């Protein structure tokens, strides 16, 4: 049951290694909008924060999960700020979340004061006054119900069918380490002359078998003169000496 | 229980020179960044300067930038502000102060002086 | 009243996880003052304070019972802004960064064993952790040293076996890290939890000092462990130790500093004056 | 510089009145603020720190409000010894500023 | 204004701990017991007899010094 698009879930993602391939072999994925980002590398970098905003909307309305959009969804169901980093995701789901004889509980706000903030929520239900005079609660003429419910007949056009949205904003903000990747690899051979990297040192020498003893605590060591002669293999826990 | 006695005031020409003693007994002193206010008589309380607790950074009110230093002393658990080249617009009451930080000393608690009359005529 | 004791070779750190062999290395960090004062609380009747932070805490503890348990990090420790709760349960650790509203004497109460005397709100909360041990791995020492740079902490700590002496005894152990947490905070004041049974404890005894930048030497020997360090401003012939880079110093006259008296004040004559170009006669005409 | 100004400066109240003290700042402090109490001839107490929590010592009488650039010190009753001046004081930018003081006076 | 560099005299730490400091050429009145004033600078931590031995660690302009007594 996804929310509907007037009172939006906002999950905040907290720390994991943060597999996006399962993403992207998942569904048809009618939209597919990386903003700040390119799609193909997020496997290798690292988010502060991960927040996955969560709705559904009609088909012809997914052009207006943009930054700077206007339409009854992007003035105030849900706004996106200009300073958008994020991607936005969108699906069909026809064969879920309508049923025939009409759906009537997803419903979104097409009367208001005026817009929203950016990623502004609002659940009010308070009968919009449009007329000059109070009608106290009691809706009519110049005041109507602010909450309207959507369709969602199966025998509607493509653009008036349930689309799902989630909408992921990452942001990097201050922290030094939180939610990332799971890089690259490669295997590890020994006695060659080799381009290594150990868990962010890079160089250049031939790797062998070390009778050299870290602490538990330890990663790689420096000889006298201050250079990497030892490093401890991040995957499998082996300390190796490093000749040039 | 908390004890801070200051001393140095008097009578000073006008361009003179003093040495404002804050001898502090009580708390643990130089866990506390501590303070030197001061309030012109019939005037309301200004700021003079504050030093962390180590004596490593010092700062200074933007009229007093460079007349006044402010020094501590960890091993008898003293402050001391030296007045050089004062005017007349500098007689007032001094107290040593630990105000109630926490965004930059950090403290806790607030522990007055009790003030010195610098009368400069 | 305060109560200090003299520490006299502790807190020494693991400054990084670099393995190093029979080498002396001079490294310069936050390290807690060779031979310093620090302050012998005991908080047992029942009052424990808000201490400062300001660079670090290095946090000694003697107590053969469970009752130091924990510690609270924050800024103003209360609501409106983050603060830090390291609870420690008789299985796991649990540090937690959310908007505690904490209260004024805030402790444990085991009977069972409850949380709802330490703070009365939990909103927004960022960060979680779960490890095993944190604490207890004739008496035993239990070292800690906290300091948070840039965005993130960094616990070290040492349990070690001593015999009955000061509390802090004569000797040397050099801290390994715990735990490298990135939570992002401002951390200036800090207090310590207790555990109180269901009214009435133990006795408790904390020590607590500040960590201040130092140039330390340490001594690493064949197997890759901390046997000695050098304080580089505590007198002379620690100078002279550490402009050797060793730790024996033979017979002669070794230069080490330099002497330069600085200024003082700051005089700034001129000439006298002449000419005043009278505005007397434009600003007050007839 | 963050200039601090308070109103107002002069105040006259009998016993059991309400007094609310305004003090607005020239840049944005946003619940750093300290609230003193100063009794002719002696050093300033303590009552309010960080604009909303109030001490240990004092009675709740007193409360702090306001947040960002208007901040807000209320006595809910006079009693005889509120009779003094009230300073603010900010913790963002250095150097802390006080403020000018209000004084409480009885009809 | 006075400057100069600082040394540390030490018997050979394997006999003491103790040492003596030459600040060259510096007054012992502008420096910051046992305190000597000669012409090579201030000498602090030892004292000054008139009797004389052989050299043992070199201090300058005719003055030694060695652990002992
Ligand atoms: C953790 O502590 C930090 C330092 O102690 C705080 O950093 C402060 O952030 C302010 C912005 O939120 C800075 O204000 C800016 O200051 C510069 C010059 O100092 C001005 O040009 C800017 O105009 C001003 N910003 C605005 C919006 O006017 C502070 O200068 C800065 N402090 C320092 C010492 O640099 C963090 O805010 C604090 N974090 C939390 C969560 O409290
Ligand atoms: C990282 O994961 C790998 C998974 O391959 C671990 O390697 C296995 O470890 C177990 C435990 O000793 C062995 O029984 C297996 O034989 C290992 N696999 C292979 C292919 O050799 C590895 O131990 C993990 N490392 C850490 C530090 O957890
Ligand atoms: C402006 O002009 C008037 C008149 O010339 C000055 O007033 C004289 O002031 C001096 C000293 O203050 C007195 O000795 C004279 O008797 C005053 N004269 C009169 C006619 O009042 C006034 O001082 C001038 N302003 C300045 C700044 O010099
Ligand atoms: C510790 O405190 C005592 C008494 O307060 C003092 O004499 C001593 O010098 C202090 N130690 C240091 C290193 O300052
Ligand atoms: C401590 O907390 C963990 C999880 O937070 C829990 O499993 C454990 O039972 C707790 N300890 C006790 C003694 O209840
Ligand atoms: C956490 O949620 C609270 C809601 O009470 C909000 O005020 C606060 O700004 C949030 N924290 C952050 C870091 O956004
Ligand atoms: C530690 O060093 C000693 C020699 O000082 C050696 O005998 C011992 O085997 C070493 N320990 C380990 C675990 O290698
Ligand atoms: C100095 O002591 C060391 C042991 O620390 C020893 O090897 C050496 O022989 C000693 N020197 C003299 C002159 O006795
Ligand atoms: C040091 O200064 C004093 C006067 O203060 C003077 O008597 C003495 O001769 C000076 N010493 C040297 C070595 O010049
Ligand atoms: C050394 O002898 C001189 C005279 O040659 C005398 O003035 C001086 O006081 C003597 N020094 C000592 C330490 O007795």
């Amino acid at each position: 049951r996804f929310a509907s698009v007037y009172a939006w879930n906002r999950k905040r993602i907290s720390n994991c290694v943060a597999d996006y391939s399962v993403l992207y072999n998942f569904a048809p994925f009618f939209a597919f909008k990386c903003y700040g980002v390119s799609p193909t590398k997020l496997n290798d970098l690292c988010f502060t924060n991960v927040y996955a905003d969560s709705f559904v909307i009609r088909g012809n309305e997914v052009s207006q999960i943009a930054p700077g959009q206007t339409g009854n969804i992007a003035d105030y169901n849900y706004k996106l700020p200009d300073d958008f980093t994020g991607c936005v995701i969108a699906w069909n789901s026809n064969k879920l979340d309508s049923k025939v004889g009409g759906n009537y509980n997803y419903r979104y706000r097409l009367f208001r004061k005026s817009n929203l903030k950016p990623f502004e929520r609002d659940i009010s239900t308070e009968i919009y006054q449009a007329g000059n005079k109070p009608c106290n609660g009691v809706a009519g003429v110049n005041c109507y119900f602010p909450l309207q419910s959507y369709g969602f007949r199966p025998t509607y056009g493509v653009g008036h069918q349930p689309y799902r949205v989630v909408v992921l904003s990452f942001e990097l903000l201050h922290a030094p380490a939180t939610v990332c990747g799971p890089k690259k690899s490669t295997n590890l051979v020994k006695n060659k002359c080799v381009n290594f990297n150990f868990n962010g040192l890079t160089g250049t020498g031939v790797l062998t078998e070390s009778n050299k003893k870290f602490l538990p605590f330890q990663q790689f060591g420096r000889d006298i003169a201050d250079t990497t002669d030892a490093v401890r293999d991040p995957q499998t826990l082996e300390i190796l000496d490093i000749t040039p | 229980e908390v004890q801070l006695v200051e001393s140095g005031g008097g009578v000073v020409q006008p361009g003179g020179s003093l040495r404002l003693s804050c001898a502090a007994s009580g708390f643990t002193f130089n866990s506390y960044g501590m303070h030197w206010v001061r309030q012109a008589p019939g005037k309301g309380l200004e700021w003079v300067a504050f030093i962390r607790y180590d004596g490593g950074n010092k700062y200074y009110a933007d009229s007093v930038k460079g007349r006044f230093t402010i020094s501590r002393d960890n091993s008898k658990n003293t402050l001391y502000l030296q007045m050089k080249s004062l005017r007349a617009e500098d007689t007032a009451v001094y107290y040593c102060a630990n105000l109630k930080d926490s965004r930059y000393s950090g403290s806790y608690y607030d522990y007055w002086g009790q003030g010195t009359l610098v009368t400069v005529s | 009243p305060p109560a200090y004791t003299n520490s006299f070779t502790r807190g020494v750190y693991y400054p990084d996880k670099v393995f190093r062999s029979s080498v002396l290395h001079s490294t310069q960090d936050l390290f807690l003052p060779f031979f310093s004062n620090v302050t012998w609380f005991h908080a047992i009747r029942f009052d424990n304070p808000v201490l400062p932070f300001n660079d670090g805490v290095y946090f000694a503890s003697t107590e053969k019972s469970n009752i130091i348990r924990g510690w609270i990090f924050g800024t103003t420790l209360d609501s409106k802004t983050q603060s830090l709760l390291i609870v420690n349960n008789a299985t796991n650790v649990v540090i937690k960064v959310c908007e505690f509203q904490f209260c004024n004497d805030p402790f444990l109460d085991v009977y069972m064993e409850s949380e709802f005397r330490v703070y009365s709100s939990a909103n927004n909360c960022t960060f979680e952790y779960v490890s095993q041990p944190f604490l207890m791995d004739f008496k035993n020492l239990r070292e800690f040293v906290f300091k948070n740079i840039d965005g993130y902490f960094k616990i070290y700590s040492k349990h070690t076996p001593i015999n009955l002496g000061r509390d802090l005894p004569q000797g040397f152990s050099a801290l390994e890290p715990l735990v490298d947490l990135p939570i992002g905070i401002n951390i200036t004041r800090f207090q310590t939890l207790l555990a109180l049974h269901r009214w009435t404890a133990g006795a408790a005894a904390y020590y607590v000092g500040y960590l201040q930048p130092r140039t330390f030497l340490l001594k690493y020997n064949e197997n890759g462990t901390i046997t000695d360090a050098v304080d580089c401003a505590l007198d002379p012939l620690s100078e002279t130790k550490c402009t050797l880079k060793s730790f024996t110093v033979e017979k002669g006259i070794y230069q080490t500093s330099n002497f330069r008296v600085q200024p003082t004040e700051s005089i700034v004559r001129f000439p006298n004056i002449t000419n005043l170009c009278p505005f007397d006669e434009v600003f007050n005409a007839t | 510089v963050i200039w601090m100004t308070q109103s107002p400066s002069s105040l006259s109240a009998s016993v059991g009145d309400r007094v609310t003290i305004t003090c607005q700042a020239s840049q944005d402090i946003r619940f750093y603020l300290n609230w003193y109490q100063q009794k002719p001839g002696k050093a300033p107490k303590l009552l309010i720190s960080d604009a909303s929590n109030m001490e240990t010592g004092v009675p709740s009488r007193f409360s702090g409000s306001g947040s960002g650039t208007d901040f807000t010190f209320t006595i809910s009753s006079l009693q005889p010894e509120d009779i003094a001046t009230y300073y603010c004081q900010q913790y963002d930018n250095l150097p802390f500023t006080f403020g000018p003081g209000t004084k409480v006076d009885f009809k | 204004c006075s400057f100069g560099g600082v040394s540390v005299i030490t018997p050979g730490t394997n006999t003491s701990n103790q040492v003596a400091v030459l600040y060259q050429g510096v007054n012992c009145t502008e420096v910051p017991s046992n305190v000597f004033q000669t012409r090579a600078g201030c000498l602090i931590g030892a004292e000054y007899v008139n009797n004389s031995y052989e050299c043992d660690i070199p201090i300058g302009a005719g003055i030694c010094a060695s652990y002992q007594t």
